């Protein structure tokens, strides 16, 4: 029902035989010419393999506004994940060192109780 | 619109992602043998005393 | 404790952390490019004739030919049916993910 | 080089066999769907018969549609005038 | 929306990768089990084998229709012009 | 802008109505007189048988917009997905400390009350 590239509702949907996924013909035809392979699965795929007033002013203006502010805000979202994907891994490794430090602590405390009996 | 938002929160934004949490739980299966194997050796030494 | 042990362990983890396109992106700053705000206003007394005929008559004739009804609501409700087929498919996947998610947790529980 | 319907450079031109004339696939199909005929010779033809800055660019497309709308208008009022520049004769 | 074999609303649509068409899984599965083939084209198919733009295309319809509008006036001009040269 | 017999720039581009391919009037005529046939397809053919971009540019730039949004979204979900596995495993690993802490604490009270007596 949708294209698996742009996020459109295709006018001329075409499906690839390597990976069952429906793409709009212009967008899939572009990808093959760029690099001859299926975009999702990264499998060998070729082209043959596939199976006035408001409209000019108001509507077209809004479309290029919606594209501009969306990708800019999307670029901002991608930066935040890279910004602190780092805060996740650092806090993770910080926890690993605590477990490793406590692993020596606990068994040693528990072994001192076993020795205490003697 | 409503359906789209719901799906986005529900399918892309949650249920697919939870699978990753499940995988994390899955590493789990392996920490347990390590947990028990330490306990089993710790029990063996207690038996000697 | 969903209020003590997490707060305690967080402080211990915290302490170990104490130890350790061109046109589109520019438009994002928050201004859409202006379009042709001309055709709507115009003026009979004012300047330019083309605006009358090179703006309003031909577009109005195209409008009146475009503005339609022949099909009417049949063309709209036909698309409304397609949207219902598109929607149910998503919720079926919501279920399939819901079952496998609970299924994995079920195995962990044992 | 030019399709004899619109005036474009055809991107998928098709030629009619009743009359030697390279049309565009989209435009010729519309004419056949209206009435099964060739637009130049009016001969009985069918579909099977055929043998195959950026913000300123916004305002340019606005002006070009603005110009074509007048270029189409001026061409029809002249046609109507000749009818009586002929009916008066 | 429809299954090409039966003509019902398929409750489990699976598209084939030999002849691109949406078949109901339960129907097409029986068709494969009968003989390993796609029902439309009769090409070989197995069970594992089964699995802004709208605004721009609108402007093509606008110009493509207006270009024919010009021919109606170009062709009539060529007849009225010769209903004038001979007159 | 090339003939499909010699490969010259056709000054008089004629085409055969059996197989759509633009030849030059001189070469195709010499081929017909040799043998009545089309040179490309070897079908029957005789001498009598022979006889907006702004929107396209708007499409071409959009075609890139969709390709860019795809690769940007893939890294979005793929990278954020690693965020989910980390956050789950981090608070999971955090519970290791809470358990480890209380056990280490129990050993000390036990040993100190025992070593005292």
């Amino acid at each position: 029902m949708l294209c698996a590239i742009s996020g459109k509702v295709p006018r001329r949907p075409v499906l690839s035989p390597k990976s069952r996924t429906i793409f709009e013909k212009s967008l899939l035809e572009q990808y093959v010419k760029d690099t001859g392979n299926d975009p999702i699965t990264n499998e060998p795929l070729s082209i043959e393999e596939i199976v006035s007033i408001p409209n000019l002013l108001t509507s077209l203006q809004n479309e290029w506004d919606a594209i501009m502010l969306e990708n800019f805000k999307l670029r901002s979202t991608l930066d935040s994940l890279t910004k602190k994907l780092s805060t996740v891994m650092y806090e993770r490794d910080a926890a690993k060192l605590v477990a490793a430090q406590l692993l020596m602590e606990k068994n040693e405390d528990s072994k001192d109780l076993p020795k205490s009996s003697q | 619109s409503t359906l789209c938002h719901h799906s986005l929160p529900a399918l892309i934004e949650g249920q697919r992602k939870y699978y990753a949490d499940y995988y994390a739980y899955r590493q789990e299966i392996r920490s347990l043998e390590g947990r028990r194997k330490r306990l089993q050796a710790m029990l063996n030494s207690s038996s000697s005393i | 404790i969903p209020d003590g042990y997490k707060n305690e362990i967080d402080q211990l983890v915290k302490k170990e952390f104490a130890n350790i396109t061109l046109f589109l992106e520019e438009y994002r700053r928050k201004y859409p490019r202006i379009d042709t705000s001309r055709y709507i206003p115009n003026e009979s007394s004012e300047v330019s004739l083309l605006g009358i005929v090179d703006s309003y008559l031909k577009h109005q004739e195209i409008v009146l030919d475009t503005l339609l009804p022949q099909t009417v609501s049949n063309q709209w409700r036909i698309n409304n049916d397609y949207i219902r087929q598109t929607c149910t498919i998503v919720e079926e996947m919501n279920i399939q993910q819901r079952k496998q998610i609970n299924d994995l947790e079920i195995y962990r529980k044992r | 080089m030019l399709c004899a319907i619109s005036g474009k450079v055809p991107r998928r031109p098709v030629l009619s066999p009743k009359s030697r004339t390279i049309f565009e696939k989209s435009l010729l199909e519309q004419y056949v769907k209206d009435t099964g005929n060739d637009p130049i010779t009016n001969e009985p033809l069918s579909i099977e018969e055929i043998v195959e800055s950026i913000p300123n660019l916004l305002t340019s497309l606005q002006n070009e549609w603005d110009a074509i709308m007048l270029e189409n208008f001026k061409l029809r009022s002249t046609l109507d005038s000749l009818t009586k520049k002929l009916s008066t004769v």
